[PDB]
RNA sequence: CGCGGGGUGGAGCAGCCUGGUAGCUCGUCGGGCUCAUAACCCGAAGAUCGUCGGUUCAAAUCCGGCCCCCGCAACCA
RNA sequence: GUACGGCCGCAAGGUUAAAACUCAAAUGAAUUGACGGGGGCCCGCACAAGCGGUGGAGCAUGUGGUUUAAUUCGAUGCAA
RNA sequence: AAGGCGGCCCCCUGGACGAAGACUGACGCUCAGGUGCGAAAGCGUGGGGAGCAAACAGGAUUAGAUACCCUGGUAGUCCAC
């Protein structure tokens, strides 16, 4: 409170702590599919997610979101990941990129497309 | 949309984990974590640890499935 | 003469809880009472395969010493199964 | 011929060197408590105290045999 | 109030004091209920005070159960 | 000052408050670091030991009862450093 004691020890910001540390400030990262599996998620909700484990360029290891429905990943599949969590799923704090790399476009997808690596369908 | 490559193989109760959970032992194979249908769960319907049971697995992880039909 | 008491073994009574219990089945043996083992399954007239006969099995097998059983009964009346247990016998 | 500890009621004990109707537990069958069951509580059934000879007023407990179980001991290659 | 480092202690331990990770909460006071093996105060044939019953018997009747080709459907604690 | 301090008597000693006036003349307030104090339990050595009582033993209760209740009971609770 006092200014004497502020001129003895300044405000001081606190540093805000990342929620994509595996990025390194990048916006999307490349790595390797070590394993391709699935995972329930949190209460209140229940389901089989697609997750992946991904070993990525700069060494970090993490699990990341295989969003959409369907996908054609395995290991050793090469794919994009970026920031996002997925929320009723703890740890999981990347998105895997769909139609980049390995990874395929969503199949018969009309709507939102383009977060889901699909083509313009001829028509 | 929702795929159909989906199954309802059945097995037995074979664990009595925590939260609605169980280690049902297909009668096909092996067993897996099993967890509760809301639906299920909604209408209650406890669920001893060695029932016949029916359950739902995605290709996409044989190791899980969803507790189906009650009993 | 020889006393029933009784000791109980539930399911979720392992090693922890369990052989502590053990040590106050093999009191009740080494008072020179026949001491009942009665299971208590989360279960039916077949509970389980699990949950009487680890059990049960292993209180005989570490007790084997002091004690033993009469029967292994492995036939359950109820939600329940007795396990006899007695002195062991002097032939 | 080779050691240990025991034999009591359906099962396991106490009553032992301190020799006078053998009591204490789990089971058994009833009764009580509960809407009911489990659990618990009041209770009754249940014995040549292994079997004999000795020994004594009367010996469960007193000695030694016959005999049986367990103990480790052993079938120790 | 943990780890690492330092100082301290015979020891038990103390002191200074982080980060990763994880969640969208955690928290304070007050409000309306409900609940208390919770408590206070107060009412109702609720108890107490009485008179007559039901529970036993035979029959009427409803239900359950059992039976049947069918014993039609419904009502099920007080409130069938 | 806080921790905390209770039979009675003496000895040594700290602080507080009141009355009156004299003296000193801002000698004051606060305080990181530093130093000292600091219930109970606990520790070390030697004493002490009635009552109480962790631990521990036994009796009960209980489905269980390493508890609550009972019969005992060691450290400790007491003194010096």
């Amino acid at each position: 409170a006092t200014v004497n004691q502020l001129v003895r020890k300044p405000r001081a910001r606190k540093v805000a702590k990342s929620n994509v540390p595996a990025l390194e400030a990048c916006p999307q990262k490349r790595g390797v599919c070590t394993r391709v599996y699935t995972t329930t998620p949190k209460k209140p909700n229940s389901a089989l997610r697609k997750v992946c484990r991904v070993r990525l360029t700069n060494g970090f290891e993490v699990t990341s979101y295989i969003g959409g429905e369907g996908h054609n990943l395995q290991e050793h599949s090469v794919i994009l990941i970026r920031g996002g969590r997925v929320k009723d799923l703890p740890g999981v704090r990347y998105h895997t990129v769909r139609g980049a790399l390995d990874c395929s476009g969503v199949k018969d997808r009309k709507q939102a497309r383009s977060k889901y690596g699909v083509k313009r369908p001829k028509a | 949309a929702k795929e159909k490559d989906t199954i309802r193989t059945e097995g037995v109760v074979t664990e009595a984990l925590p939260n609605a959970t169980f280690r049902v032992k297909l009668d096909s194979g092996p067993e897996i974590l099993a967890y509760i249908s809301g639906k299920m769960r909604m209408h209650y319907i406890r669920i001893l640890p060695g029932d016949r049971v029916v359950v739902e697995i995605t290709p996409y992880d044989p190791t899980r499935g969803r507790i189906v039909y009650r009993k | 003469v020889i006393q029933v008491k009784e000791i109980k073994f539930r399911p979720g009574t392992d090693e922890g809880d369990y052989q502590v219990k053990l040590r106050s089945l093999i009191r009740f043996l080494e008072e020179g009472d026949k001491a009942k083992i009665t299971l208590r399954f989360r279960g039916r007239e077949m509970a389980h395969q699990q949950i009487g006969m680890e059990v049960l099995n292993r209180v005989k097998d570490d007790l084997q010493e002091l004690a033993v059983v009469e029967s292994f009964p492995t036939k359950i009346e109820g939600r329940q199964m007795i396990m006899v247990l007695a002195p062991k016998k002097k032939q």
